[PDB]
């Protein structure tokens, strides 16, 4: 028995691309994994539900050939409508030609093969070891919300619960 | 022209396949469950006439062992076989038999299970009376079958027989 992915590295991030081509094979199971804290298996003689504590992330590649700005959201996306409320948040990446940024972009593409090291003027990259240790230093911290911020999380969320609704259709 | 066949019924209690244990060997037991794959009926040797045995001993009886070969054992006198049996088929009285593998019934089996089931052999005129899908009261006769121990001058498993069967269930 080898569980892959959602089993293999658990209490850690799953990183996906071609997420619409996962078919329905992955789709219903991960559709459970947004309820998290389980993966059920009734296949063969084994009825267990084994922990997928896995974190989820995907790169969503919309249907061919690019997302169309006039088109309503979810039109580009071929995923189920029930599965996109299951993620917390999503960033849509549009590539729009700008005669400004595509300059520094093409200069960024031509910074290869001229050089090896890309960045300058200026940043100093932060390496994974030392960083990962603060990132693992933090998960131990375990914050506890003050009630003031809690109530604030309620109030602006009411108008958040209003403007997405009062936009209706 | 007489070979008599015993059948015992209305047994004390129905036992499960999960209830099947080595103590039951050489003992009557009632079990019931669903048919799988009735196989075509082919004769039981019972006794045979095989001889000579160098060159005609015409010895006809017994050889009822489960192999079923062979006659030619301790003949004639004086034929001194060894040798060929030699198989004499015509004097041998035959009976039955067909192998029908019973499957353990679903209503009792504890999902998830995948019920583990073995063969019911139909020796006796009670042969063939069964029909696929039905559960039926059987007679136990646990015993064993040849293909862990070896007889030093092997491998064995459960062989369920019934001298009596009824279609109830």
């Amino acid at each position: 028995l080898e569980g892959g992915a959602l089993v293999l590295a658990d209490n850690g991030i799953c990183c996906i691309d071609e997420f619409d081509k996962m078919d329905e094979s992955d789709r219903t199971a991960i559709h459970e994994v947004m309820e998290q804290q389980t993966i059920s298996i009734s296949k063969a003689g084994i009825n267990t539900t084994l922990n997928a504590r896995t974190s989820i992330l995907a790169a969503a590649n919309p249907l061919y050939g690019r997302y169309n700005p006039r088109l309503s959201p979810l039109d580009n996306i071929n995923l189920p409508a029930a599965l996109l409320s299951r993620f917390d948040i999503l960033f849509l990446m549009l590539d729009i030609p700008s005669r400004d940024d595509d300059e520094k972009l093409a200069e960024h593409v031509t910074y290869v093969h001229m050089h090896n090291k890309q960045p300058d003027l200026d940043f100093t990259p932060v390496e994974p070891s030392k960083m990962r240790e603060y990132i693992a230093y933090a998960k131990t911290k375990r914050p506890v919300m003050s009630e003031a911020v809690n109530d604030y999380v309620v109030q602006a969320y009411i108008r958040l619960r209003q403007d997405s609704k009062r936009e209706m259709d | 022209e007489r070979v008599f066949q015993i059948s015992f019924f209305n047994l004390p209690t129905v036992h499960r396949i999960r209830d099947i244990r080595s103590e039951k060997i050489g003992s009557l037991l009632s079990i019931s469950g669903t048919v799988t794959r009735t196989s075509e009926v082919r004769p039981e040797l019972y006794k045979a006439s095989f001889t000579c045995d160098m060159c005609r001993a015409i010895v006809d009886n017994v050889e009822q062992s489960f192999k079923y070969t062979e006659p030619t054992f301790c003949p004639n006198p004086s034929c001194e076989n060894r040798a060929f049996w030699t198989l004499n088929v015509t004097r041998s009285r035959f009976l039955d038999w067909q192998k029908v593998r019973i499957q353990e019934n679903a209503n009792e089996i504890p999902t998830g299970s995948m019920p583990r089931t073995l063969d019911v052999i139909l020796r006796g005129d009670s042969v063939e009376r069964a029909k696929p899908g039905d559960r039926c009261k059987f007679t136990g006769v646990e015993i064993v079958v040849p293909d862990k121990p070896s007889s030093t001058l092997l491998t064995y498993k459960i062989s369920f027989l019934a001298c009596h069967v009824i279609s109830i269930g």
